[PDB]
């Protein structure tokens, strides 16, 4: 008969990070194995068409990754502004928010997203080029931007029809209904919850401004894919048994019957390294793809809407969820109430008036000490037992651990004062 | 045609001295030559006209075939129409 | 082949660390501090989840502990007279060791 | 070949991490997400490899 | 206008089987395929960073 | 949008008039309280 009830909460802020895209590479097959020589790209077509399949897994994996950002931050039909007063009942959405003065139009962390991850083919120019990703970060940060204000202004409403205004505390209201808290906590806490917010935020700046591996999991997606080429461009001063690595050193000093031969040794070793290549390009690609698919799932549950799944939305029970952009990735702010201050009191399943078993309908039976009080489970206020609270099923002898106390009939007091002198 | 990752500078040049490898041309007339950073986009009028995108060119830019008789023009992609919500307390 | 981080023992203490909560604290352990919450009542609340009143858990309390306790034994014996209903397991093992 | 074992394992074991997090700890109204029926609770136990 | 409703339960218990881990393996690439041979080592060092 | 008249049955009270910002001022009906008006109005 023991329970434990929180009689305080802690609105907190924590941050997923995501992987949405990879850089997106495209490799010239023919340059690249036989670069500017004649000589070798005739002998190199004696394989058939390894070089054309190589170009469509890459092209394929190019395009998945336009695919990928799509998919996970346009998600929204319109885009959305914020009132030109950004007030929202005393919730500061400054650091989330597009910061107006300031070039590309990023929000505070998102401009310290962009700066801690880190056109022209200055390297590896051996037939390797990176193709721009077709969503600037301004049009990611628009997006952003677009979610953000829908979410703030309009709640969950602009993920599933029209955007439809709502007062912020309303908003939030209805969110504390979601975790199944009742309205009247948030309206009487209002301000001590949205500085509780505020608070948060400003950890989540200070976090991922002191800390380097925040952002690892992103900075590993840039490094793999950085380091793939420069293993592939490696490969071009392995001899593979020839007698040299360069193609004009061959061709320049030995006749065409014995440069076949030192050629297609070169040959068959730059082939197996694109091979090599793109199969791990296309593991990571399929590992990316899940990751953006994850992430877009997130984006239209955490985001568009409340979700009730444990844990997918931040650690403790979903309150709501605001995007940022980050370098080939996503990063969610998810704010989530945490029960806080539980207070250990006696508890029953069900309380025995006139012989029959009261339940309650919203909420447990508690005891602190020497009375009875209903409330509601995650958050303690307790409230006199009456019939309006709970409901009768069945008599006293049926409930393992029932307790005897007193059940209100509220209308039957009337009606012992309304006539109590008969005249 | 797009030629991916090189100055239109760069292209005209090779274009006037003949030493570009592919021996066909594209007309590379006046305002049919656009910069974009996937690359020198030859062949489409650039407009300030945003639209959906069509056929992805690359950073920002696409391209579509539009009347305006009809041309293939590149643009900067529109991501949505513009909704202001009404919020207030 | 190198042996994994966490023992089979670690990984038991993880597996009885939740059982206790689940147990004892009900889905409050997953999102803040563990709440003791009765037994039954946690039924109760689960009850609700599902959309069926408390009263049906209580007036029945014996018998939903009586079918849980025999759906377990049930368990065991699924598992102990089957040989294949783990050849999920059995297939990741047999693959890494013929790849090898 | 371990490359792809290895991602179809990480697949699997997110989806016993996502099974965790709401069929363990948690009540889920997924249907067939925590079981056949509808979803009371569940119970982990550690298996080989899994 | 005909409806069905359980006038009685059953608690049923199923059990899910999910892969969460795989062995762990390492090789040395050298002794594989050259093992405690110097000559083929040295051979080996032609095919670059494999 | 379904607009009914705000009772006792559709709201609930907690705490008093000066703690939630932006309440207004309007009348909540209470349902069994008008009876108590109608039903012995006459007293006889
Ligand atoms: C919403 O929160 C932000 C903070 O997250 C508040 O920003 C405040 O902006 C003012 C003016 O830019 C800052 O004042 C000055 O900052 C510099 C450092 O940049 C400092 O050296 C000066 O002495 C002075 O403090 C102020 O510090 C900053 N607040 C914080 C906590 O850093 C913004 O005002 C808040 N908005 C609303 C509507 O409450
Ligand atoms: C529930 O918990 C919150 C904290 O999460 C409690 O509010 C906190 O109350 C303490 C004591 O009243 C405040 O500390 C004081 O702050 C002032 C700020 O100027 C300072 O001058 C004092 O010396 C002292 O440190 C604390 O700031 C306040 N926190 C917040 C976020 O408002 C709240 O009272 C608890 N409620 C219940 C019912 O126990
Ligand atoms: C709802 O279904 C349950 C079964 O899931 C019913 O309970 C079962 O009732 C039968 C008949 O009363 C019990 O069988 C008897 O069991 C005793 C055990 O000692 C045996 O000696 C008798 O010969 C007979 O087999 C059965 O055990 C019992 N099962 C459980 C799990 O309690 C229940 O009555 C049904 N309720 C309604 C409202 O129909
Ligand atoms: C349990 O709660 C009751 C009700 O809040 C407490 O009794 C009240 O105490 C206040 C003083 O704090 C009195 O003014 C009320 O008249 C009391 N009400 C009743 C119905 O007796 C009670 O003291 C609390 N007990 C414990 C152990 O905390
Ligand atoms: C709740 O109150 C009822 C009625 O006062 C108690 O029921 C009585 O219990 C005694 C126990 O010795 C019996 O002898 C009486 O015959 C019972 N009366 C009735 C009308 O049932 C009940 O025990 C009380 N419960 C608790 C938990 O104190
Ligand atoms: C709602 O009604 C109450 C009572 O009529 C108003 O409260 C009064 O407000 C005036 C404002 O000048 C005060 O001088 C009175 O002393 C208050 N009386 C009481 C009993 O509190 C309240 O202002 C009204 N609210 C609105 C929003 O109009
Ligand atoms: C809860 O309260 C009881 C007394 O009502 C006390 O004996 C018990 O120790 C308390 N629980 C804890 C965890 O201390
Ligand atoms: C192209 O070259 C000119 C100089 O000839 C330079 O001013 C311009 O910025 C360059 N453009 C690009 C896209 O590199
Ligand atoms: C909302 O109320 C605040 C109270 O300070 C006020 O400053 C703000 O301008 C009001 N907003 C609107 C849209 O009227």
């Amino acid at each position: 008969n023991s329970i434990a009830i929180p009689t305080n909460f802690t609105i907190s802020v924590t941050t997923e990070i995501l992987p949405v895209s990879m850089t997106k590479t495209s490799v010239d097959c023919t340059m690249y194995i036989c670069g500017d020589s004649t000589e070798c790209s005739n002998l190199l077509l004696q394989y058939g068409s390894f070089c054309t399949q190589l170009k469509r897994a890459l092209t394929g994996i190019a395009v998945e990754q336009d695919k990928n950002t799509q998919e996970v931050f346009a998600q929204v039909k319109q885009i959305y502004k914020t009132p030109p007063i950004k007030y929202f009942g005393g919730f500061n959405f400054s650091q989330i928010l597009p910061d107006p003065s300031k070039p590309s139009k990023r929000s505070p962390i998102e401009d310290l997203l962009f700066n801690k991850v880190t056109l022209i083919c200055a390297q590896k120019f051996n037939g390797l080029t990176v193709l721009p990703p077709l969503l600037t970060d301004e049009m990611i940060a628009q997006y952003t931007s677009a979610l953000l204000a829908g979410t703030i202004t309009s709640g969950w409403t602009f993920g599933a029809g029209p955007a439809l205004q709502i007062p912020f505390p309303m908003q939030m209201a209805y969110r504390f209904n979601g975790i199944g808290v009742t309205q009247n906590v948030l309206y009487e806490n209002q301000k001590l919850i949205a500085n509780q917010f505020n608070s948060a935020i400003g950890k989540i700046q200070d976090s991922l401004f002191s800390t380097p591996s925040a952002l690892g999991k992103l900075q590993d997606v840039v490094n793999h894919n950085a380091q793939a080429l420069n293993t592939l461009v490696k490969q071009l001063s392995s001899k593979f048994g020839a007698i040299s690595s360069v193609l004009n050193d061959i061709l320049s000093r030995l006749d065409p019957p014995e440069a076949e031969v030192q050629i297609d040794r070169l040959i068959t070793g730059r082939l197996q390294s694109l091979q090599t290549y793109v199969t791990q390009q296309l593991i990571r690609a399929a590992e990316i793809r899940a990751s953006a698919n994850l992430a877009a799932t997130k984006m239209s549950e955490c985001v568009l809407g409340q979700s009730k799944r444990v844990d997918f939305c931040g650690k403790g029970y979903h309150l709501m969820s605001f995007p940022q952009s980050a370098p080939h990735g996503v990063v969610f702010l998810h704010v989530t109430y945490v029960p806080a201050q539980e207070k250990n009191f006696t508890t029953a399943p069900a309380i025995c008036h006139d012989g029959k078993a009261h339940f309650p309908r919203e909420g447990v039976f508690v005891s602190n000490g020497t009375h009875w009080f209903l409330t509601q489970r995650n958050f303690y206020e307790p409230q006199i037992i009456t019939t309006d609270n709970t409901f009768v099923s069945g008599n006293c002898d049926v409930v393992i651990g029932i307790v005897n106390n007193t059940v209100y009939d509220p209308l039957q007091l009337e009606l012992d004062s309304f006539k109590e002198e008969l005249d | 045609v797009l030629y991916q990752g090189v100055n239109c500078t760069e292209v005209s040049v090779a274009i006037h001295a003949d030493q570009l490898t592919p021996t066909w041309r594209v007309y590379s007339t006046g305002s049919n030559v656009f910069q974009t950073r996937a690359g020198c986009l030859i062949g489409a009028e650039y407009v300030n006209n945003s639209y959906e995108c069509d056929i992805p060119i690359g950073a920002g830019i696409c391209a579509s075939y539009q009347t305006q008789s009809q041309s293939i023009i590149a643009y900067t992609m529109s991501l949505g129409a513009e909704n202001s919500v009404a919020y207030s307390n």
